[PDB]
């Protein structure tokens, strides 16, 4: 079967360097030239660099000569791309693609591609997040059931994991889409929907888990009474 | 050097066909270069449909087809399904040989009824007030088409700083959900009378409101 899996991809700060690599399985990779193509968030596709067959030969987009080197090694099936001087604007999910057609064949399409890997530069700081509770209340009570919720606020970086009363409850849950704060942080909320009749007698628990910081919480989310 | 433009978004319905051109100039696909067609869902790799303007893989159907005339190109899609929703890209090449991909289309497939938002929105919490710290939350889900507008208000005044809000995004069940957080100090929280979120959504206004312990 044939594939490419790329590696090395992880946060990084401005001005720093990572390698990230290809390695092909199921062909004659020394046959095909092999690209390399991102996608920013919320961006288009953009062509990055390629080399060719045999090494002898490389291009590069005018967005990253100078500061991306492209090379292989025909004595191990694997490709790298060595980047330096790394910009918050380099951001994005990269990929390699192998062409259609082998040897020096020009013009040809990109028929095989990897599943990417994602690269982060940010001048943030891995942080575990804050949890807060998001008490149920008549303000979003009985529709004959009720809303309660957790707030998990300031993390870096994604993603993080959330779970109620360990797995156990899983109807109802509704785990939103990070925000991601111009400070550099996310945050996100998980709401649940539940029996406004029975709250009280019920506990419910957030469990949170943020593997990047090697943190995890559990908070409890009770009806007050002001 | 040079670029290749896309119409950003188009729409069909089912059963329907419809067309993305790929519009480029003398320097690439003027010159001879040839285009190619990928089609693409973010959470997947891409995948070629089209090469040399109008050949076909096998494995890709049909109701897939290119052509191209003078500098531009274009794909048709037959039939349209639910299943083609997602981002399509053509791609060609200028004399440096540097590969370059248009801008992208989204296709969006119709036959979806509108829905409306159900909002929710929770005021601080005493824990985040106990660490000096307020933030209001107001959640929106289940609403399409994805296109909404979410607004905040001190008692009646319009407030703009402090809040972020997510585009939206599809959830697995074919509808969109989006969040909005509005930051502030205690001080503040306490000073007013109330807070509301409010989110329009074609035509239609829902507003929700929170007041510190207004209890009673």
């Amino acid at each position: 079967q044939v594939q490419l899996v790329e590696s090395g991809g992880g946060v990084v700060q401005p001005g720093r360097s990572l390698r990230l690599s290809c390695a092909a399985s199921g062909f004659t990779f020394n046959n095909y030239a092999i690209h390399w193509v991102r996608q920013a968030p919320g961006k288009g596709l953009e062509w990055v660099a390629f080399i060719s067959y045999d090494g002898s030969k490389n291009y590069y987009a005018d967005s990253v000569k100078g500061r991306f080197t492209i090379s292989r090694d025909n004595s191990k099936n694997t490709l790298f791309l060595q980047m330096n001087s790394l910009r918050p604007e380099d951001t994005a999910i990269y990929y390699c693609a192998r062409v259609l057609f082998q040897q020096l064949v020009l013009y040809a399409p990109f028929d095989i591609w990897g599943q990417g890997t994602m690269v982060t530069v940010s001048s943030a700081s891995t942080k575990g997040p804050s949890v807060f509770p998001l008490a149920p209340s008549s303000k979003s009570t009985s529709g004959g059931t009720a809303a309660l919720g957790c707030l998990v606020k300031d993390y870096f970086p994604q993603p993080v994991t959330v779970s109620w009363n360990s797995g156990a409850l899983t109807s109802g849950v509704h785990t939103f889409p990070a925000v991601l704060q111009s400070s550099g942080l996310y945050s996100l909320s998980s709401v649940v929907t539940v029996p406004s009749s029975s709250l009280g007698t019920q506990t419910y628990i957030c469990n949170v888990n943020h593997k990047p910081s090697n943190t995890k919480v559990d908070k409890k989310v009770e009806p007050k009474s002001c | 050097q040079n670029v290749l433009t896309q119409p950003p978004s188009v729409s069909g319905a089912p059963g329907q066909r419809v067309t993305i051109s790929c519009t480029g100039s003398n320097s690439n696909i003027g010159a001879g270069f040839t285009v190619h067609w990928y089609q693409h869902l973010p959470g997947t790799a891409p995948k070629l449909l089209i090469f040399a303007n109008t050949n076909r893989p096998s494995g890709v159907p049909d109701r897939f087809s290119g052509s191209k005339s003078g500098t531009s190109a274009s794909l048709a899609i037959t039939g349209l399904q639910a299943e083609d929703e997602a981002d399509y890209y053509c791609q060609s090449y200028d004399s440096s040989l540097s590969a370059r991909f248009g801008g992208g289309t989204r296709l969006t497939v119709l036959g979806q009824p509108k829905a409306a938002p159900s909002v929710t929105l929770f005021p601080p919490s005493s824990e985040e007030l106990q660490a000096n710290k307020a933030t209001l939350v107001c959640l929106i889900s289940d609403f399409y088409p994805g296109a909404v507008t979410v607004a905040w208000k001190a008692d009646s005044s319009p407030v703009n700083a402090g809040v972020e809000t997510t585009k939206p995004s599809k959830q697995s069940n074919n509808k969109y959900a989006a969040s909005s957080y509005l930051s502030l100090t205690p001080e503040q929280w306490k000073s007013h009378k109330s807070y509301s979120c409010q989110v329009t959504h074609e035509g239609s206004t829902v507003e929700k409101t929170v007041a510190p312990a207004e209890c009673s």
